[PDB]
């Protein structure tokens, strides 16, 4: 037995408690969430074809009490339909509660609740950026390996109403046809280069003509003309992506041809950003709902990289 | 010119975010050279021997130089 309704109730009940209160799930409850969600992910396409109405959310990074506030604002499932763009775990206090609630909702509402893969939903990244350590502290490394199997089956992109292309990171010089995404077979890791890497890692840059180097040391940057040509070729209206902290929680690029969403306010207690979600109605009107907080020594970057283990 | 369907609302909603201490541990800043070498070895062994990967995707598995 999955014990699904009990799990959800226990995850939600801490909303009236002090921030940071953990939820006491059993190892076998969490394993069941991983295994059943994994089955559902594999049963649905790797390139999701979704319809509005939908609420689209960016990075969460273990900020569980902000996730609860986001659901309170948007409507707890199944009151609204959701698409999340990845980066559920790492670099926050409560990755486990965060991912467990998201997986539980995927199982409970499989046609109304969707999760894409971010670059933190892979073993090499979440081994070091916090999730492995959180798993080890509360459970064991085997549970982290079970999460990895689940993450290796997440879908990679979505298209909403044939007009909004969604992914965590961005475009790729290797993305010529949507069929190239559809042909990717799961379970899979995220490579250090290539199409799947770029979908989870690339960033827009207004000062790049074409494709450029990325300050992260992985993947690419891309300019506004790349966005415009991609939308024209594929008859799309918007790229919706996440992966960068932005002050209002949402930020446009390329004369509103791309938007970045970031859903973790006051990211890791070090940045003063808001977190946002984008609501898409059945008329394809997109609107924003924001949760806003009240030399070489300069503050560090908020971005992650893929090369921290290099010798 | 191409017909665009999407529209954006100019009227944004805002709500006050929770006031709490969001700071989290940074274990990735506490890795010696030897620790990094051990993690590269651990990841490589895990991905090679334990982690299930579809045949058609084994070329995507990300190994680390030991
Ligand atoms: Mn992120
Ligand atoms: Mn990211």
């Amino acid at each position: 037995s999955l014990n699904l309704d009990s799990i959800i109730g226990r995850l939600l009940e801490v909303q009236g408690s002090r921030p940071g209160k953990n939820v006491q799930l059993t190892e076998n409850e969490i394993r069941g969430l991983c295994l059943k969600s994994r089955e559902i992910f594999l049963s649905q396409p790797i390139l999701l074809e979704l319809e509005a109405p939908l609420k689209i959310c960016g990075d969460i990074h273990g900020q569980y009490y902000d996730l609860l506030r986001l659901f309170e604002y948007g409507g707890f499932p199944p009151e609204s339909n959701y698409l999340f763009l990845g980066d559920y775990v790492d670099r926050g206090k409560q990755s486990l509660e965060t991912i467990c609630l998201l997986l539980a909702y995927k199982i409970k509402y499989p046609e109304n609740f969707f999760l894409l893969r971010g670059n933190h939903e892979c073993a090499s990244i979440n081994r070091i950026y916090g999730f492995y350590d959180e798993c080890k502290r509360r459970y064991n490394i085997k549970l982290w390996k079970t999460f990895t199997d689940c993450f290796n089956c997440l879908p990679i992109a979505a298209i909403v109403d044939e007009k909004i292309f969604c992914c965590h990171g961005g475009l790729s010089p290797d993305l010529q046809s949507m069929e190239q995404i559809r042909r990717i077979m799961r379970p899979t890791d995220v490579p250090d280069q290539g199409l799947l890497c770029d979908l989870l890692w690339s960033d827009p840059d207004k000062d790049v003509q074409g494709w450029g180097e990325n300050d992260r040391g992985v993947s690419f940057t891309f300019g506004a003309e790349v966005v415009a040509k991609f939308l024209h070729k594929h008859d799309l209206d918007l790229i919706c992506r996440a992966h960068q902290v932005v002050e209002d929680g949402y930020e446009f690029f390329a004369k509103r041809q791309l938007v970045t969403l970031f859903s973790a306010p006051n990211y890791c207690g070090e940045f003063d950003n808001a977190g946002a979600m984008m609501s898409v109605d059945e008329t394809l009107m997109c609107s924003f709902q924001i949760l806003k907080p009240a030399g070489s020594g300069q503050q560090g970057k908020s971005s992650s990289t893929g090369n921290l283990l290099d010798k | 010119s191409r017909k665009i369907l999407i529209r954006f609302s100019d009227y944004v909603e805002v709500a006050d975010a929770q006031d709490y201490d969001r700071r989290a541990d940074k274990p990735w800043t506490r890795l010696t050279a030897a620790d990094k070498a051990a993690i590269r070895k651990e990841l490589n062994e895990f991905k090679s021997t334990e982690m299930e990967v579809h045949e058609l995707s084994r070329h995507l598995t990300r190994f680390h130089r030991p």
